[PDB]
């Protein structure tokens, strides 16, 4: 349990390093976040398994789909990016520096 | 045994690892699904199967959605890999030893409510029911129907303004 | 003629035929001449390990009757 | 910090039962109607007391009387309980509705001579 | 206030509508034919794709 | 002796899919007036090995401008799917009793289709992102449908595993309650397999092979052998769900004979439909599935969700 | 946009942050803050140009990042203490991330570098929207565990948004820009009194969100968005340069406006607790908050910038706005300090 | 208003049977007399063992055995 | 253990024919035969470009209609539960907001594909 | 059909839980009983161990409350072998 | 608590499912449960402040319930003592501890 709950936590540090450092493509990052919400899921998951309350089940399928949301509207954004510009670069929207 | 989650845990790691050095969008979906597949894995070696299984459908048509996308808008002439790059194959093979490292060196340093490589297998399943009969996952998760109405109510909203949101925003 | 088709249909036909008789009588034959004990719940395997326990040998489907009690 | 009491290895021995599942779950019926008061007791104190410590004469009680049934049993009618409990354990779960021929004769037997 | 770095630096348009460099489009051109059986077997066929 | 198990679930499937194919070249041509393989053995029983021995022989093609790692794995994937969705069936009695077996037949089955579209993204070839590219919205389209079409019919079995369903039709098909849902379900597994009239993963008359279209002898033979066996698969679901073989516990037997036969008669009708009809445009299907399905599939769980109450039929729970 | 989207969206909007406030569990304060941040996009990019769609992903990849760091303080503290909402015998590390990602929403100082832009790109009723209604469901979160809260983050925090907004309104050309600093500063006001005292925050809150939401009716009077265009206003609109002039000096600070109430009234209770270094500073740099808005008022009302010959038909044509409430939230934002005991406690 | 469902039911029926059904799904458990029996059957299982009572002495309405004629019967999903 | 031994044994038998199909055969490798297949012609650009997708609004909603059917994949416990009217109510609004969003999206003609 | 058939199943099931709940006592006894002696085992060899070591009490809990805690199985299997313990945690996850 | 809306319209959405002594399927029990009840029960109507003092026996009797910190270093110190005994000659475990037992019942 503690060993597989340090592992997971630093698997969700590891993908928000991953999102916080950008490269060029933005649908990576968007895969670094789906990455943390499936720790989270696992974690939660697991933590309820461990304390045998399953009326704290109902939370990480809320969690999940909230990220899927999440996910589409961020797909959709990028359909938008990529129509502008023809790429989803990051160092193509950097013109609201005024 | 007794090795079993804990293997699973670091494939995890790892998986998340090579998806946050950011290839092409392809080879971050593959370690997504495999990293999917290893949560089912270590959901199933906890207790329960729906969640895992669930979540591993979920990532799946995720995945696939992200592949048709990244064809289309996340694509290159000469897609990078993990190998592709020296420096990226380097900090990889880095993470992999300085995650043995910091294990090797809790172990010894530290405690052993964190990583304890001695007494592994010990604590997965502190307690259980052994006359039991009605424990299965799917009770909780639809628990929504009856007591938990409100989470269920409150992700439908959710969905349904999803849908009106993603059409506003790919109008042209 | 159509005919001529039956011999690939009955090939296929003994190739799927196979693996449940095969399963069943492995299943029996493995098992002390029973079906293979279904768990799926706690309570099932709790009296499977109660039968591997009391069993001299640790095998569940060695069943124990009232020869066992006086 | 403070200690934690465990009876001994003969406070806590009985004359068990080593008797299968499928057996059980043939006699289950009758040997609720006729070990309710003890079995009830036992499970009672169990709840009450939220300690398998201070509950234990009880499960001893409760073994002793599941013995004199099964002995009940042994004596009179011991053959159709065997065909029905032999007939009931080749189920993969172990059904009643698999062994009706069976369960008739024996409660039948029972009926009569008890 | 100006620096080195805000020399290039443009006001912006009045209504947020930036004139843009008119991305030209990339069509996925295909060589239908030969040997495709559609084609009846000396026809070529090349053609432009959005998708 | 678990082993010993698995070889004799493993290698009659193998067997299977191979005189699979010759029963559709052979019905294939009698319906075409035509007779098929009757040269190479007696009535044609060694085409399959002939076949397979020769892919096998073969020259495999390593291009240059493909990535080689998923192009191998792909077919692996493909073929371990298809041989995996095998082990949870009763027949009556499966090599793994699963609790959630529809769940692992599902995700297994989403997850065969990156087999394809890994290999059509490796290969780097524009055919084979074509059919990449079609299977997604394959996928796309039935994928919806046929958790809902499975979850309405389990909802008078009671549970996801699959040895519920023989107790469940112990005394009457489910084709009766749920024929509509069954119809669907038949369309959806055509529809799974990438078999005709939606065989666009692999148009031959739009895409020279789609994804196989740089795959060669052994990785291709993978391919096929994975897709006849798919195939065997889905019909031995379809005859599980909604036709009940006779189960009595003394004679399984018996179970296993009218599965088999039942099995068969639905895939001569997958072959029938081959031979019957034309192709499907990829649009078309998400059309379909999305307007005449979807609509009529969320009703009809409505339906189930309610008969069970205003009957008084709710299923057990084990 | 149809009658049906709208409904849903902003039903949706409103919604998210009810849940938060309304909420035991801290689940569903971060399904409220994901129903705002999923709902508020499309508002964003209804106009449909790159700067809105870039405005969008600076905006929805940052509150993203934050939301998915709250959901990790949340689920440790599940894992120890097996409940929900946090209880005093809580982790510091999880209480000073949440904090931190709660900032990062917010857009407090050093994780501010995405508020100017995504304001600059979007409408201004929607820049209304995301400066007042948005702030709240944090400011929630954080006023229900603020015993909990380190003060030494929250003080940095706070005269790092201080400075920094200062420093950048400073030199800002672009309104929407200014009222953005305008906001970071206001946060750190805000914030920096949260453990001591959360009733004054809400006062702040309360008070800000009536000064800005009626200086954005006026730019969306004559869609004004840079200085040069307000400085036209004496010729548009000069019945506006009094209520312009005065909102501004209360956002400043100045008395007996009722926008020095907030900085008194926080100056005092932090005294009280012995802040002497933290208010003074804070104080010092309002003062410079307020420079750019008296520029600004130089710029407007105090003299007249050159017009175009085309202004005459602005002047020929009648005008239907603004409409009731900019003249009750603009004498309710400067004319009631003397109610000062009411609006405190 | 029949000629518009005539029509539908010509061209368009799938939409016509899917409206039906939801119609008929949401209406039926208002109609049946046998819907109040669902949570009566789902509560007569005992997933869970009876935590047996102390016999304070004044528990007239309960019984001291199984078979003692008295609490809830289940002949009304004996004979259903 | 017994699934392991399975799916392990099916990952063997799969690699063991991949070897002996790239092992066994003669090979005679160049340039012109290991070249992309194009109908006969050389390619005029790489597969690798951007391969616009029409049917993007339609996989954003089966994201959704997948997670609604997570969402309904646990009525087979929930039926199960005393609390029956409110099962088959929240069931009844889920799928029928569902099927509201699903003729929003057909009206407003997000199912048909951009051309 | 499938009404008829669903309710005679559902009355099967009761008969099923019905003989559980007749047995359920017998298993809490021996199951309450098995527990005490495989502690009173541990705390025997915790004692023959852990006998020189200085500041050591053998039955010491790690609760200042003295109400019986049900332990786990980390501590009931713990001194004994590794296939014991594994069974304990992966033996119905990994079905019979 | 913001606005609490519930205890004013007297309901509850998300408020009956937070701790794990709350009501769980079935009546089945989440482990803990006793010493999370003890906590609250000591907690309440005195407030937090008081509670991080009074009720710390309770919390701590909790916090060992789910996290177990002090088990494991107690078993973890038991097998290291005998590993050091086996190494060096001074230990065999006995039967019931090397699968050779009597399997009761
Ligand atoms: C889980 C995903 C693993 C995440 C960590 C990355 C570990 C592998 C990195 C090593 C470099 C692999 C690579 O990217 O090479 C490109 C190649 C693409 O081909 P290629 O570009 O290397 O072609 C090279 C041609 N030769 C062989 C002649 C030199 O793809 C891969 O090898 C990796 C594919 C990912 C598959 C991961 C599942 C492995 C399954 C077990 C076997
Ligand atoms: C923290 C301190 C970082 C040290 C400075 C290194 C700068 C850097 O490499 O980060 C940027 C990098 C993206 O760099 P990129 O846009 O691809 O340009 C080519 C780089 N020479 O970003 C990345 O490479 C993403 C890194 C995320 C994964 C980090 C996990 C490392 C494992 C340990
Ligand atoms: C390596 C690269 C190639 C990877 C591809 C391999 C093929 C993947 C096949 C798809 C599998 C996806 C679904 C996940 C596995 C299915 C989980 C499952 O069915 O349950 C696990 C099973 C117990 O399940 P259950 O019956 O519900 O519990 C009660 C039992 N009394 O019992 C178990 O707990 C066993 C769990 C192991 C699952 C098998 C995975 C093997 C992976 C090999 C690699
Ligand atoms: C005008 S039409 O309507 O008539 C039109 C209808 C379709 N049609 C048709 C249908 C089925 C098969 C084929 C021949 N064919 C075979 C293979 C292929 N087969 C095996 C294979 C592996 C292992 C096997 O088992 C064992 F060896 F034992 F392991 C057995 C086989 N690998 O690859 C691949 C491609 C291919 O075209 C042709 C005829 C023509």
């Amino acid at each position: 349990m503690p060993s597989t709950f340090f592992n997971l936590t630093m698997a969700f540090s590891l993908s928000l390093l991953g999102t916080l450092m950008f490269r060029s493509h933005l649908m990576s990052t968007l895969l670094c976040l789906e990455g943390m919400v499936l720790s989270l899921f696992i974690m939660t998951s697991v933590t309820s398994l461990n304390s045998n309350s399953m009326s704290s089940m109902p939370i990480p399928i809320t969690i999940l789909v909230f990220a899927a949301c999440e996910a589409a509207v961020g797909l959709a954004l990028l359909v938008k990016v990529s129509n502008t510009y023809g790429t989803d670069y990051v160092q193509n929207l950097n013109l609201l520096q005024c | 045994m007794n090795n079993y989650i804990f293997v699973l845990s670091s494939l995890f790691l790892v998986g998340c690892l090579g998806l946050a050095l950011k290839p092409s969008p392809i080879y971050g979906g593959l370690g997504l699904i495999v990293s999917g597949f290893v949560g089912c894995l270590m959901v199933l070696g906890f207790g329960g199967s729906f969640l895992g299984l669930m979540v591993f459908l979920i990532y799946l048509g995720g995945m696939l959605v992200v592949f048709g996308y990244t064809t289309a808008m996340a694509t290159e002439e000469y897609p990078e890999t993990w190998g592709s790059n020296w420096l990226i194959l380097g900090f990889l093979v880095l993470g992999v030893i300085m995650e043995v490292f910091l294990i090797c060196v809790l172990n010894y340093y530290d405690e052993v409510g964190v990583i304890n490589l001695d007494g592994l297998g010990d604590w997965l399943m502190y307690e259980v029911d052994d006359v039991g009969v009605m424990l299965e996952g799917g009770i909780g998760v639809a628990a929504m129907y009856s007591c938990a109405t409100w989470m269920m109510v409150v992700a439908g909203w959710s969905l349904f303004a999803g849908i009106f949101i993603i059409i506003e925003i790919t109008r042209d | 003629m159509w005919f001529e088709i039956l011999p690939g249909l009955a090939i296929m036909g003994v190739c799927l035929v196979i693996p449940g008789v095969s399963t069943a009588y492995i299943h029996k034959f493995t098992n002390g001449g029973k079906e293979k004990r279904v768990a799926r719940v706690q309570y099932q395997w709790y009296l499977m390990e109660r039968d591997r326990r009391i069993s001299g040998v640790n095998r569940y489907y060695v069943s124990k009757g009232l020869e066992n009690i006086d | 910090p403070g200690i934690v009491e465990l009876p001994t290895l003969e406070e806590l021995k009985v004359e068990e039962v080593k008797v299968s599942s499928a057996v059980l779950k043939a006699a289950a019926h009758h040997y609720g109607a006729q070990c309710d008061k003890t079995n009830k007791e036992f499970m009672l104190c169990r709840w009450e007391e939220k300690d398998p410590r201070r509950c234990l004469k009880e499960g001893k009680l409760v073994n002793g009387c599941a013995l004199n049934f099964f002995r009940q049993i042994k004596s009179h009618c011991a053959e159709p309980f065997t065909e029905y409990w032999t007939c009931l354990d080749y189920s993969n779960m172990q059904l009643f509705r698999h062994c009706r021929q069976q369960q008739a004769k024996f409660d039948q037997c029972v009926l009569d001579k008890l | 206030y100006p620096s080195k770095e805000t020399a290039h630096w443009k006001p912006p348009p009045w209504n947020d509508v930036d004139i843009l460099k008119e991305k030209a489009v990339t069509n996925m051109t295909l060589n239908f034919g030969p040997q495709h059986p559609a084609a009846h077997g000396v026809l070529r066929l090349v053609l432009e794709l959005s998708g | 002796m678990f082993f010993i198990n698995i070889l004799t679930l493993l290698v009659p499937i193998l067997i299977a899919m191979a005189f699979l194919t010759l029963v559709e070249r052979k019905i294939l041509g009698y319906m075409q007036l035509r007779k098929g393989p009757n040269i190479v053995g007696p009535y044609g029983i060694l085409q399959p090995f002939a076949d397979a021995m020769k892919l096998f022989m073969k020259e495999p093609m390593r291009p240059l401008t493909t990535s080689m790692s998923l192009f191998i794995i792909a077919p692996t994937l493909s073929l371990t799917l298809a041989l995996s969705l095998w082990v949870p069936l009763p027949m009556p009695h499966p090599l793994i009793n699963l609790n959630l077996g529809i769940l692992f037949i599902l995700a297994t089955s989403s997850l065969s289709v990156y087999s394809i579209l890994w290999s059509g993204w490796a290969s780097n070839s524009k055919y084979s992102l074509f059919g990449a590219l079609r299977a997604v919205a394959q996928t796309i389209s039935y994928e919806v449908t046929m958790a809902i079409i499975l979850l309405s019919v389990l909802l008078m079995n009671g549970s996801y595993s699959l040895q519920t369903l023989i107790t469940t039709q112990e005394h009457m098909w489910l084709l009766l309650p749920a024929w509509p849902m069954a119809m669907m379900w038949f369309i959806s597994t055509l529809a799974e397999t990438n078999r005709a009239p939606f065989d666009l993963t692999e148009g031959e008359s739009e895409l020279v092979s789609g994804f196989n279209v740089e795959y060669a002898a052994g990785p291709f033979a993978l391919f096929f052998m994975a897709e006849y066996t798919n195939i065997i698969l889905m019909n031995a679901l379809t005859t599980i769900i909604f036709l009940g073989p006779l189960y009595y516990i003394n004679l399984p037997e018996l179970y296993s004979t009218n599965f088999m036969m039942e099995a068969l008669l639905l895939s001569s009708t997958f072959l029938w439909i081959r031979a019957s009809y034309p192709r499907f445009r990829y649009d078309q299907l998400m059309h379909l599935l999305w307007k005449n399905f979807l609509p009529l599939t969320l009703a009809l769980c409505m339906w189930h969700i309610s008969l069970p109450i205003f009957t008084a039929g709710v299923p057990p729970y084990m | 946009m149809n009658p049906i989207t709208l409904a849903i969206i902003y039903f949706t909007i409103f919604l998210g942050p009810v849940i938060t406030m309304s909420s035991t569990n801290l689940m569903l304060m971060w399904v409220g803050l994901e129903f705002s941040l999923l709902a508020i996009i499309p508002m964003l990019i209804n106009k449909k140009n790159p700067r809105s769609t870039e405005a969008a992903t600076k905006y929805f990849v940052t509150q993203a990042t934050a939301s998915m760091i709250i959901l990790l303080a949340i689920v440790l503290n599940y894992k120890q203490l097996g409940t929900w909402m946090f209880q005093q015998q809580t982790n510091g590390l999880i209480l000073n991330m949440t904090l931190m990602a709660l900032s990062m929403k917010l857009g407090l100082a050093p994780f501010h570098f995405w508020l100017p832009e995504v304001t600059q790109g979007i409408p201004l009723h929607m820049g209304l929207i995301l400066l007042t209604w948005q702030k709240i469901a944090p400011l929630s979160i954080l006023i229900q565990i603020y015993p909990l809260l380190n003060s030494t983050i929250i003080l940095m925090l706070a005269i790092t948004s201080i400075f920094m907004g200062a420093w950048g309104g400073l030199n800002q050309t672009q309104m929407r820009k200014i009222m953005a600093y305008s906001s970071i500063a206001h946060m750190g006001w805000m914030l920096a009194i949260l453990p001591y005292n959360p009733s004054l925050t809400l006062l702040n809150l309360m008070i800000y969100i009536i000064l800005t939401a009626p200086m954005f009716m006026a730019l969306m009077l004559n869609n004004s968005m840079t200085i040069n265009s307000i400085s036209l206003l004496w010729n548009k609109t000069p019945a506006m340069l009094t209520m312009i002039s005065l909102m501004l000096l209360s956002l400043g600070g100045l008395p007996p406006l009722t926008g020095f109430l907030p900085k008194w009234i926080i100056i005092t209770e932090l005294m009280k607790n012995n802040c002497l270094i933290m208010a003074t500073l804070m104080a010092m740099m309002a003062l410079l908050n307020l420079f750019f808005y008296t520029r600004l008022i130089y710029s407007t009302s105090l003299t007249m910038f050159p017009t175009n010959n085309n202004s005459k038909m602005m002047t020929h044509q009648t005008k239907t706005k603004p409409n009731l409430m900019f003249s009750t939230l603009a004498i309710m934002s400067t004319m009631t300090l003397p109610l000062a005991p009411q609006l405190i406690t | 208003i029949s000629a518009f469902l005539k029509n539908a039911w010509a061209k368009e029926p799938v939409l016509v049977v899917s409206f039906s059904v939801w119609g008929l799904a949401i209406i039926m458990p208002m109609i049946s007399p046998y819907t109040k029996y669902a949570s009566m059957i789902n509560k007569a299982t005992p997933y869970n063992y009876p935590v047996p009572v102390r016999d304070d002495g004044n528990m007239p309405d309960v019984p001291s055995h199984p078979q003692d004629p008295l609490g809830p019967s289940l002949d009304w999903l004996k004979n259903l | 253990m017994n699934l392991y031994t399975v799916i392990f044994i099916n990952i063997l038998l799969s690699l063991t024919l991949i070897l002996v199909a790239f092992w066994l055969p003669q090979m005679n490798l160049y340039s012109e035969k290991a070249n992309p297949y194009e109908c006969g012609f050389d390619p005029t650009s790489s597969a690798r470009l951007p391969f616009s997708m029409k049917f993007f609004l339609v996989a954003i909603t089966f994201l959704l209609f997948d997670l609604e059917i997570a969402l309904l994949l646990p009525l087979p416990w929930a039926i199960q539960t005393i609390k029956t009217s409110t099962m088959m109510i929240m069931a009844f609004i889920l799928v029928t907001i569902l099927s509201l969003g699903l003729a929003y999206e057909w009206t407003q003609k997000g199912l048909e594909w951009t051309e | 059909r499938m009404m008829r058939w669903n309710q005679e199943r559902r009355r099967l099931l009761i008969e099923d839980l019905e003989a559980r709940i007749a047995l359920m006592p017998l298993f809490q006894a021996e199951k309450d009983r098995r527990t005490l002696q495989i502690l009173r085992e541990n705390l025997e060899e915790e004692a023959i161990i852990m006998k020189d070591v200085p500041n050591w009490k053998v039955g010491e809990s790690v609760f200042h409350t003295t109400r019986w805690v049900p332990p786990l199985i980390g501590e009931m299997y713990g001194l004994r072998t590794k296939e014991e313990m594994s069974n304990a945690n992966f033996g119905f996850t990994w079905y019979t | 608590p913001f606005l609490d809306i519930q205890k004013k319209l007297g309901i509850s959405l998300d408020r009956h499912f937070m701790f794990l002594s709350a009501e769980q399927p079935y009546k089945n029990a989440a482990r803990c449960h006793a010493f999370e009840k003890e906590w609250i029960e000591c907690a309440h109507g005195i407030g937090g402040t008081r509670a991080k003092k009074e009720c710390k026996i309770e919390f701590d009797d909790f916090e060992e319930c789910l996290l177990r910190y002090k088990t494991m270093r107690r078993m973890h110190d038991i097998k290291k003592q005998r590993e050091k005994l086996m190494k060096e000659g001074k230990y065999t475990p006995p039967p019931h501890h090397s699968g050779r037992e009597e399997p009761r019942p």
